[PDB]
């Protein structure tokens, strides 16, 4: 029995950080011999060199794609545009966190504005939270009135990413692994 | 009615602590970026603080864990606590809306803070 | 830190209608620089950001562009406002640095 990893990890087209992409995976042989180019894996809380014979209940793959300087504000206790406004991990968080850069995916000589992220939001985001609203931010006491004019700008800004930037500025795919245990038996078991 | 008022500038002795207010008009101090820069006599600016929206606070590198931003929902007001003051801070500081976290799009009149 | 040197420490012009100013940064920034204008005795004034865009009140005379490490900010014509030192600034990285500015004179 194989886990979906294929479909994760190997994905032609990814979601923005904003409304990032969350499948469940339950019912199959988790084997992480798959995850053998130039990437970054950081297990939090877990030994990585035996994550496959280490049987729990639900694995969470959560998918984003951010620049090469946000890669390190996906961590517990990290503060940023990224963790405070578009994708936060708990303190006590139990998982690993792959991300790779994709620059030949990922970017194009006219740049690639399908990917955005929040910007400006009133309050912080709490572990696991997605914000998908759109509306227009008050940034005084004026109304915005569904109108985006002075002090009420749009709270999703693009990104840039062409292939003559720089590695910071470049596309990274992150791939963050949410492992559950549960006093229900489990059904991931490497 | 755009403006930016800043007050509490003086003289303090080094080693004082000096408390900095940018009272803030047709602005929402808890729902924008603001930045607090300052500009040494005839140099150029450099950039000390910067608060988020959601309450997330970053210094520059010269003044982290001597200065504190901080604001006050209640009177509009941006507050900046600078403690064990030394020499090379003196000089002229500005409140600024910083769109995002890029740019300030506006800036404060400034006040002075001479350190001895 | 990309260390900003801006070329032409002072720039000496006629009330005219010609004025160039360049900004070089040590490592890319991609269109991620910003120009501001400080007349004497007065708080900044922000021009252009993101290194090709006007802000809001800023007459069509001031116009910038750039990308990766050279930008460039000219002036069509050379009112005598337009006489003050000018700053460019970066937000590609953490922390936002400033130039040493350049000064514009007659």
């Amino acid at each position: 029995n194989l886990c979906p990893f294929d479909e994760v990890f190997n994905a032609t087209r990814f979601a923005s950080v904003y409304a990032w992409n969350r499948k469940r995976i339950s019912n199959c042989v988790a084997d992480y011999s798959v995850l053998y180019p130039f990437f970054t894996f950081k297990c939090y809380g877990v030994s990585p060199t035996k994550l496959n014979d280490l049987c729990f209940t639900n694995v969470y793959a959560d998918s984003f794609v951010i620049r090469g300087d946000e890669v390190r504000q996906i961590a517990p206790g990290q503060t940023g545009n990224i963790a405070d406004y578009n994708y936060k991990l708990p303190d006590d968080f139990t998982g690993c966190v792959i991300a790779w850069n994709s620059n030949k995916l990922d970017s194009k000589v006219s740049g690639n504005y399908n990917y955005l992220y929040r910007l400006f939001r009133k309050s912080n985001l709490k572990p696991f939270e997605r914000d998908i609203s759109t509306e227009i931010y008050q940034a005084g006491n004026k109304p915005c009135n569904g109108v985006a004019g002075f002090n009420c700008y749009f709270p999703l800004r693009s990104y840039s990413f062409r292939p003559t930037y720089g590695v910071g500025h470049q596309p990274y795919r992150v791939v963050v692994l949410s492992f559950e245990l549960l006093h229900a038996p489990a059904t991931v078991c490497g | 009615d755009v403006h930016l008022v800043e007050s509490g500038g003086g003289l303090i002795q080094p080693g004082g602590s000096l408390r900095l207010s940018c009272a803030a008009s047709e602005f929402i101090v808890s729902a924008n970026y603001m930045s607090w820069v300052r500009q040494a006599p005839g140099e150029g600016l450099q950039w000390v603080s910067v608060i988020y929206p959601g309450g997330s606070t970053f210094y520059a590198e010269s003044v982290k864990g001597r200065f504190t931003i901080s604001r006050d929902n209640s009177r509009n007001t941006l507050y900046l606590q600078m403690n064990s003051l030394r020499a090379e801070d003196t000089g002229v500081y500005y409140c600024a809306r910083d769109y995002g976290d890029f740019y300030f799009d506006y800036w404060g009149q400034g006040t002075l803070v001479t350190v001895s | 830190e990309i260390v900003l040197t801006q070329s032409p420490g002072t720039l000496s012009l006629s009330p005219g209608e010609r004025a160039s100013l360049s900004c070089r940064a040590s490592q890319s920034l991609s269109t991620y620089l910003a120009w501001y204008q400080q007349k004497p005795g007065q708080a900044p004034r922000l021009l252009i950001f993101g290194a090709s865009s006007r802000a809001s009140g800023i007459p069509d005379r001031f116009s910038g562009g750039g990308s990766g490490t050279d930008f460039t900010l000219t002036i069509s014509r050379l009112e005598p406002e337009d006489f003050a030192v000018y700053y460019c600034q970066q937000y590609g990285s953490s922390p936002r640095t400033f130039g040493q500015g350049t000064k514009v004179e007659i």
